[PDB]
């Protein structure tokens, strides 16, 4: 007595099986706000009562990644509350099932595996190995 | 960080730095016509 | 026990029915905390009109 | 010629004549007269029909003059800006031509080389609305194709002098409020 | 299955209070109408309380003004509200008042409700001593020694001139030259706990405030140098500052410096 | 030194904690009884500040643009939803910190819609706003492009229908039992059954008199003007039987055997009233005539004027030698006026009982009602424009500020009416409080004198 | 109700993994009104939301649409 043989239950069977799309969203840091620290060690000039432009903060700054802004930059002391998104911008954007044929195959050497960033090293090509190794006369 | 670079690093007035024979201690000056768009967080974070 | 309080007595009457315009305003689904009356009206003193309910509708399509 | 009155709080006005390039620049220009001449009245109340027919009700809308406008950002030094219809902070602008305008002839032949001139305020080249700026740091190269220098006060400079030396408050605004009273032309 | 207008509910949440378990939203927090701004020192005092009455009361701070207000309130309860009919103080064998005025708890749980009650209040009180005025509005909620005493403390709260931060020329111009700086930024660098106020709240049900690597951060003015290693380990830097500087002072560094490319220019 | 003997700092407030370690508190500790005061006692509230917004009004359409926006869109509300408390808002906007609330122009205006939100409230209409920007008695029939054809929604056309069956009533000759006229505060006054305008066609109104109305008749009456003229005798309200009572003391609450001083001023009125031509004695508690009884107020409190005519030994003397204060008894009659009508929603209510008759106001149709109102502000226009210390006395709020600019003496007579009428309903709040008769005996006593 | 673009206006035609489930269920299902009568979906052939032309104003009640 079941319900619905019919059609319906016949594409929703076959259509969902369309793979989504994928977007890497790493994790939003919230309590952190990244942003909010380009005012962070700023001498306060007592004239325009706004920040005197440091050319050493700069420096001192350690620029943290991020999606929808490119590279945020926060002094170096307060670097180490974004140790995930550090480490989630370094990763390779795709959940490392559908990337491991890097990671079992020789492909092992041959990439950058530093916290999962599964990517090419340098590597020369076929006209180079016989340009590098007939210049030695090898 | 201060506006008197050229006439103080002739103030030591090099002449070697154990291999240097310091050749020429010219100016850059390349501040010049720097936009406030350069310093500017309210600026900087709407390109980057 | 809005009579009893501010008159001192029982009511002793029949109390009006079609609830008072501004009783319940936060209530959302009455149809029990009243009749299945309808939600009374806004503080107002428009003229009455059936808050169109998805329920009202239906008895009109009846 | 122009004037425009400066009331530094609990100072009194104090008249600013501005010489409008009326010539080489008309439309810039020709939007100040109209901003500041009182061109655009539109008195009206509720009851007796402001309300039920017209539905033009555009009165509760940004108006379109100086009158009681501010001078709100003040760089000492460089300049002193000011006059905005819109928002009392120094954002947004209005003008005779709806939200703003652009002049290709009149934004590209500006150049800021006098003290005491007098150009628009922009977000960008192609936004030009009832924001000026009356420049006190006397030469303005950075200065070249970004506004329209629509023309220079003329005298009156002691109070655009004494704008600006009036101190900044926490927010970057002049500690105490200058007001533009009332404005016309001459 | 809610009955919002529940006269639980705590006044704050009734909609969100649907949702929330039997056992959990009689306990929803009171927090704000999420747009009320914390009681704010502005200068605008009401219309006609006028000075000399300001002068006044501007003396009373907030806890001097609390104060002043429990008092009086116990003194219009228990004066023309209570002697008119009941009575509000224990009496003793013969029958005596014990006490002068009623114990503090039955203030606390007393309501001014019936309107000759807020009347007989309102007009001594808010009116009458503080020359306040409420709206109608508020004058439904102002009805108890609770709220009475808030109503006021955020009306004379919003007068107290802000603190006008005016500094002189004289001094000013030591601040500038002076060589040490203040970096002035770190206040941002603060954690956010920014959420529905209710759900931040939630959590402070108890002492959860300095637990859990959180602290509630009032801004400090002045620091205690005892054991205070961070104070310490920069006065000894300051200290270790002020000899490098005598040098310069002197001139040794100079010669010292200019020792380096003498080494430097021979090798 | 610096004495310590251990066992001293915890670490932790002696409170948060047992005899070492925080102690865990987690809403199952904790009783619900406790919180159970709420039933009478309500919770605490956010107060905020008021604010004359001139800090946000840098400029000055920001400032006019919230005049209608934010303030005169508050009165169109308030003078559709209940008039009545459009008294009370032009004190809480006042009292907020607003300029013009009682301006000649703001008044003007509240009663212009109070005139008119009548006549497009028996039209149908249900909310005086279409949007943020215009009135729903303006949606004309194409989108917005027809002249004054008015959108007529189904309600509305239900309402027009009652309205001719009113008319064709009279127009048969009969009594034209209108049906919202029986409609009040609380709905229908009779105690019946609302009927709802979106009627059914399986519940048509139906009257034993023969009347036809239907569709095909209210669809001409589309707009504006030609029903105004065909129903002009229904939807506007009558403002003659009540165009001078606001204007005249009147005390609903005081009775003649009620005053400050209850007995010695009375014993004038007695002694008056004994030696007189025309003489009548009291013990007949029943209330004197209006005028009179505003007279021992204007010479009850001022021990100066208790005894300036206490001395005068004859009858019209005392009642008569008195019009210089008879033309202080308007100035007072200001003041009753206002904070009477002001401050709470039951104080206005309890307002018009006295002035207007209104036996209940909950039961006075909407149409008794919406006249008294208008009949009510325009005389606070009265108040404002005409003469100046209308203006003041408006805008104070405060007593301290109140006796300043009108007649100091003026306040001192109406804070002893307004002392006499709450003074009389302490008599009853207090008068149901009184009667101890409880005991752990004469509680068990009680029952058998309750058996017969 | 699909959107353009360019239009301020938001519709509720998602894609994202969290909302299909219930644009499918008003494409095959349909909404059953508690008043009676069937929306969205009615009959046979069930729509195409991203076919729709595309949502131009939220309704009014005086009119049909703002």
């Amino acid at each position: 007595f079941k319900q619905g043989q019919g059609m319906f239950s016949h594409q929703l069977k076959r259509i969902l099986n369309k793979k989504s799309l994928h977007k890497y969203n790493w994790d939003p840091l919230h309590m952190y706000d990244p942003r909010k620290l380009v005012h962070a060690n700023r001498y306060v000039d007592h004239d325009t009562y706004e920040e005197k432009y440091d050319p050493h903060w700069e420096h001192n700054a350690h620029l943290v990644p991020d999606q929808q802004f490119y590279n945020i930059p926060v002094p170096k002391e307060y670097k180490d509350a974004y140790w995930w998104r550090d480490l989630q911008a370094r990763r390779v954007q795709c959940p490392t099932e559908w990337v491991h044929f890097r990671m079992h195959t020789k492909d092992k050497l041959k990439y950058d595996f530093q916290d999962l960033a599964f990517r090419k090293k340098f590597e020369y090509s076929y006209e180079d190995v016989v340009a590098n190794a007939k210049d030695m006369c090898s | 960080d201060a506006k008197d670079g050229l006439a103080y690093v002739q103030s030591l007035s090099l002449t070697s730095i154990d291999g240097a024979a310091v050749l020429s201690v010219e100016e850059e000056f390349p501040a010049a016509a720097q936009p406030y768009a350069a310093v500017d967080p309210v600026y900087q974070e709407a390109v980057r | 026990h809005k009579y009893l309080a501010k008159h001192g007595m029982d009511y002793q009457g029949r109390v009006p029915a079609s609830p008072a315009p501004g009783m319940y305003q936060g209530f959302s689904d009455v149809h029990k905390i009243l009749a299945n009356h309808p939600k009374p009206q806004r503080e107002s003193r428009h003229l009455p009109v059936m808050p169109m309910t998805p329920r009202v509708v239906f008895e009109h399509a009846q | 010629h122009a004037f425009m009155d400066i009331a530094i709080g609990s100072q009194p006005p104090h008249r600013v004549t501005f010489e409008l390039f009326t010539k080489r620049c008309p439309i810039a220009s020709e939007n100040f007269l109209k901003l500041c001449t009182g061109e655009n009245v539109l008195p009206q109340v509720s009851s007796i029909d402001g309300i039920g027919e017209p539905s033009f009700r555009d009165q509760f809308l940004p108006q379109l003059t100086y009158r009681n406008t501010t001078v709100h950002r003040v760089c000492k030094g460089y300049l002193v800006q000011g006059g905005d219809i819109v928002s009392g902070q120094g954002t947004g602008q209005l003008s005779i031509y709806g939200e703003s305008f652009d002049a290709p002839e009149e934004v590209k032949a500006s150049k800021f080389d006098r003290m005491g001139l007098l150009g628009t305020a922009v977000s960008a080249p192609h936004l030009n609305g009832s924001q000026f700026f009356i420049l006190t740091a006397d030469k303005a190269p950075h200065l070249n194709g970004t506004c329209i220098c629509f023309g220079r006060v003329v005298d009156g400079w002691t109070v655009v002098k004494a704008i600006e030396a009036i101190p900044l408050t926490a927010a970057g605004e002049p500690a105490e409020r200058v007001v533009v009273v009332e404005c016309g032309k001459l | 299955r809610f009955n919002p207008e529940g006269a639980g509910l705590t006044r704050g949440t009734s909609a969100y209070a649907w949702k929330w378990w039997h056992t959990q939203y009689p306990w929803l927090p009171n927090v704000a109408p999420a747009d009320y701004v914390p009681p704010s020192p502005r200068g605008i005092r009401p219309a006609a309380w006028d000075d000399e009455f300001a002068d006044v009361v501007l003396s009373m701070s907030d806890e001097e003004i609390q104060s002043y207000l429990l008092d009086k309130l116990t003194e219009v309860i228990f004066a023309e509200t209570q002697r008119d009919g009941y009575e509000l103080r224990r009496l003793d064998f013969e029958g005596k008042p014990l006490t002068e005025l009623p114990e503090r708890r039955i203030i606390e749980n007393f309501v001014f409700e019936e309107e000759t009650l807020r009347e007989r209040v309102l007009d001594r009180v808010v009116e009458g001593v503080f020359r306040l005025v409420p709206t109608s509005t508020d004058r439904l909620e102002l009805k108890s020694v609770a709220n009475i005493i808030d109503f006021v403390l955020t009306h004379v709260t919003v007068a107290r001139k802000p603190l006008q931060h005016e500094i002189p020329e004289a001094a000013r111009t030591v601040m500038r030259s002076h060589p040490l700086q203040p970096q002035l930024g770190f206040v941002h660098a603060l954690p956010t706990d920014n959420r529905d106020a209710v759900v931040q709240e939630w959590e402070r049900m108890h002492h959860l405030d300095w637990q859990f690597g959180k602290a509630v951060y009032e801004p400090r003015s002045a620091e205690n140098e005892r054991g205070n290693l961070t104070w310490l380990r920069e006065v000894r830097h300051h200290e270790a500052r002020e000899a490098f500087q005598a040098d310069v002072d002197s001139g040794e560094a100079r010669r010292r410096h200019m020792a380096k490319i003498k080494a430097a220019a021979q090798v | 030194v610096i004495s310590y003997k251990a066992g001293d700092y915890h670490l932790v407030p002696k409170k948060f904690t047992v005899g070492k370690r925080i102690a865990v508190r987690s809403y199952l500790d904790r009783n619900r009884t406790e919180l159970s005061d709420r039933t009478f006692m309500p919770q605490k509230n956010w107060f905020r500040p008021y604010d004359l917004q001139d800090g946000c009004f840098d400029r000055d359409h920001e400032r006019l643009s919230y005049r209608f926006y934010n303030l005169e869109t508050k009165v169109i509300w308030k003078a559709f939803d209940t008039p009545e408390l459009i008294g009370m808002l032009l004190h809480d906007e006042t009292v907020k910190g607003n300029s013009g609330m009682y301006a000649p122009d703001m008044l003007d205006a509240a009663l212009h819609y109070t005139r008119e939100a009548r006549y497009w409230r028996c039209i149908g209409i249900t909310k005086p706003f279409y949007d943020r920007n215009t009135l729903r008695a303006h949606c004309w029939e194409d989108n917005g492009l027809q002249v004054g054809t008015l959108v007529m929604s189904q309600a509305m056309r239900h309402a027009l229908m009652d309205l001719e069956r009113a008319v064709r009533r009279k127009e048969l000759g009969l009594e034209p039992n209108y049906l919202w006229d029986r409609w009040g505060p609380i709905g229908f006054i009779d105690g019946a059954r609302a009927d709802y305008l979106p009627r059914f066609e399986h519940n048509p109104y139906v009257d034993p008199d023969g009347v036809d109305v239907t569709e095909i008749d209210v669809l001409p009456f589309n707009t504006h003007e030609q029903i105004r003229e065909r129903y002009r005798d229904f939807i506007e309200p009558d403002t003659a039987p009540f165009e001078e009572v606001f204007r005249s003391p009147s005390h609903g609450s005081l009775t003649t055997l009620a005053d400050i001083p209850n007995a010695s001023v009375v014993a004038l009125y007695k002694d008056l009233k004994l030696k007189a031509g025309t003489p009548v004695a009291g013990d007949a508690v029943e209330l004197a005539p209006a005028d009179v009884r505003t007279l021992f107020y204007l010479s009850a409190n001022p021990e100066w004027r208790a005894v300036a005519d206490g001395k005068a030994s004859w009858e019209e003397v005392v009642d008569a030698m008195q019009p210089v204060q008879a033309e202080l008894d308007e100035k007072i009659d200001a003041a009753r006026l206002l904070q009477n009508t002001r401050h709470n929603a039951e104080r206005v209510r309890a307002f018009f009982e006295e002035k207007c008759g209104f036996h209940d106001f909950m039961y006075t149709p909407d149409k008794t009602i919406t006249a008294a109102v208008l009949c009510y502000l325009t005389e606070l226009r009265r108040i404002c424009t005409e003469t100046a210390w209308g203006a003041a006395l408006a805008k104070c709020l405060t007593d301290m500020e109140r006796v300043q600019g009108m007649g100091r003496d003026a306040f001192l007579v109406y804070r002893h009416i307004e002392d006499a009428i709450l003074d009389k309903k302490r008599r009853l709040w207090a008068g149901r409080f009184a009667g101890e008769s409880h005991e752990e005996s004469t509680l068990d006593y009680l029952l058998e004198n309750f058996g017969r | 109700n699909r959107t353009h673009p360019l239009s301020k206006l938001r519709g509720n035609l998602r894609r994202n993994p969290s909302e299909i489930p219930r644009v499918l269920n008003m494409m095959i299902q349909g909404v059953w009104h508690k008043s009676g009568n069937k929306l969205y979906f009615r009959g046979g052939k069930p729509p195409n939301p991203s076919t729709h032309p595309y949502l131009t104003g939220e309704p009014c009640p005086v009119y049909g649409w703002k």
